């Protein structure tokens, strides 16, 4: 998550992605 | 082999002049440079040489950083000097040495299942928050906020506050790059992309080493980038639209499911002293200006031992010098010096 | 029905004066004597008088006490006069107080009985104004000996907390003894259980600890059954006190052994939610040793009492907070680098 | 009465740990 991260920030879902990942 | 060069003092002033130094040997080596430790021939002073390559026609920002202080709790600049690969250019920062770190000594309580007695965390954090109010009087922030950054002095607990490799005078309106801080005490913020950030982050980093001393580990070790944002979701819950814009103005999420945060007295082992519960609540916050400044942290109730005229460490010796406090060090509010500095003390 | 009757103001001209009042109705009845409401004629303002059966020609301490007070945070004495009953030597002293419709005791219970935590922003709210009156009395060397939820008078609309009750108030002289079966069983300090004579005026902080420790739990903390029970529910949670500690307590009392119990973790005496501060703030009233509680004025500084310091606060009725930092120095008297805190930027 | 007693023969804290105990 370096470009992951950029993706996220970038496409605004980075909150959702995290959220996801949390289960 | 006796090693002379011919040195500027850190301080300075600035006439160059000869400084001998021997028993050199390598203790760190990085992405960054090479650290040396050496011995002072004229003193027998013991002193960590920090070298760097150096754009023969850039200025180095540690350097000028360095220049600017003096402080009990930051490493002392005592020399700078350049050598000389041919055109080769490399600019060496003599230091004070100091043999221990607050991760090693915390590591060496973590691996004996135990937590650092309260007293230390009260003494460490304490002057920790010191050289921030310090640093940042100057708009200096440190960036690198993490136990390996904090020397100690394992006789007197003397922490001082090292590695300004990626320390910044910040100045508003000009943005600063957000990949930036140790990923454990890297502030959300950061992980959203801010760049127009204050020295509170610092702050947050500050509030991640406090943590750490409480739990006997890192209280958000995230495996990247991403995984980081889940282990402060884990604690904090997800931040509001507000403390989004807080963070990061130029970041939008219009769509996420809201998660509540996790009860502070759960996060901590149930003896984990209530102030302290208390003080990691008012760092370790989403929205960077509620954050407690440095010299409010210092005036946090958690200290209030500390200011006893009786206290001392369990080894039996005095603490450090606590309450000599500079004009610069006061300068965010110099009022609260009447409460930083007890009456036993003037 | 107009009753008139020569009165003295409390404060404080000293010259006697006809008072006319109407629409006297009886609030409670105890040991101590009456409680009425009455409307003043002259003003139409609410007052109560409470009425003491009272012996000349020994003074009462409450309405000496109660003749030196002016403060936004304590009813205030406005008349006092004395009546005869009709049974030849039968004197009652009346005290005229400022009328206040609520207590801190029936807002809690309210909430506690419609299964409701009290909202924290109340409980900072009554803690800090409760702490206010504390450091104001203790100015005087003036100890309450009977703080309880009982004893704090609230206005429903604008939070104002009055302080009321000072029949078993004293003013504490050093080396006078004191006597020790005194306070409300839950709200009394353990040095007052192991019989100090010698104590001071942070008893007071030890009982105002019960209460904030009562508004986090919608209940008592420390529900003793009996004055030896009293100490049971404390070592439930401190544990046993250590010899040093006794010492502290009272330096007359002396037990060579005893079986330790260990102290509860005060995470675990509140309930998860429970903000942080409030524990914090709770741990630093409750100790055993008298002197290592807070004063009052450093009570009113704590972390916890922030939320009231920013500009921005609202009631949840949506009213501005009241009166919070128009401190006078005699206030301040026992601490004044604490007005930094005390006094927030935006109130100077 | 008890109380007074317990005090005054110092096994106030003896007694009342017996009691949390029963
Ligand atoms: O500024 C610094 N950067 C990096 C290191 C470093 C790098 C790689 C390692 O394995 C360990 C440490 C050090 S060690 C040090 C120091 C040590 C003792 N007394 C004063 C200063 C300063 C710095
Ligand atoms: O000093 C006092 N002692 C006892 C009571 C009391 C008596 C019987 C009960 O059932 C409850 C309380 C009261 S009520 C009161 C008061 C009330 C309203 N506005 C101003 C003062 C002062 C006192």
């Amino acid at each position: 998550p370096h470009r992951l991260l950029q993706q996220l920030v970038l496409s605004g879902n980075l909150i959702k992605e995290a959220v996801r990942r949390l289960h | 082999k006796v090693t002379t060069v011919v040195a500027t003092p850190g301080q300075g002033p600035d006439r160059p002049q000869e400084v001998s130094y021997t028993d050199t040997k390598v203790i760190g080596n990085g992405s960054f440079g090479v650290v040396y430790q050496a011995k002072l021939c004229d003193s027998g002073e013991l002193v960590a040489i920090k070298k760097v390559l150096q754009d023969k026609r850039f200025k180095n920002r540690e350097l000028q950083i360095m220049r600017k202080l003096d402080h009990c709790n930051i490493v002392r600049l005592r020399y700078f000097f350049y050598s000389s690969k041919k055109d080769e250019v490399y600019l060496n920062l003599v230091l004070d040495y100091v043999p221990e770190t607050v991760y090693r000594v915390a590591r060496h309580y973590s691996r004996a299942k135990q937590t650092l007695p309260v007293i230390y965390v009260k003494l460490y954090m304490y002057q920790l928050f010191r050289s921030l109010a310090y640093i940042h009087s100057f708009g200096i922030c440190h960036r690198d906020i993490k136990p390996q950054n904090l020397l100690l002095d394992p006789d007197t607990a003397v922490l001082k506050l090292c590695d300004f490799g990626s320390a910044k005078q910040l100045v508003r309106g000009e943005p600063n790059v957000s990949y930036i801080c140790s990923r454990y005490y890297r502030a959300p913020e950061l992980i959203f992309g801010a760049t127009d950030y204050t020295s509170s982050i610092d702050v947050w980093s500050a509030g991640c080493v406090l943590a750490e001393l409480l739990l006997g580990q890192p209280i958000f070790p995230g495996d990247s980038g991403v995984d980081q944002l889940v282990e402060i979701i884990k604690v904090l819950g997800t931040p509001t639209r507000e403390q989004i814009r807080e963070m990061n103005p130029n970041y939008t999420e219009f769509k996420f499911p809201q998660i509540k945060a996790h009860p502070w007295t759960k996060v901590f082992r149930p003896r984990t002293p209530p102030e302290a519960i208390a003080l990691c609540s008012r760092l370790l916050e989403y929205t960077p200006t509620a954050r407690l400044t440095p010299l409010e942290a210092c005036a946090h109730s958690f200290f209030d031992e500390l200011r006893d005229p009786n206290v001392k460490l369990p080894n039996g010796r005095d603490t450090p010098a606590l309450f000599n406090f500079t004009t610069q060090e006061l300068s965010s509010n110099p009022p609260l010096a009447t409460i930083l500095i007890p009456p036993h003390a003037r």
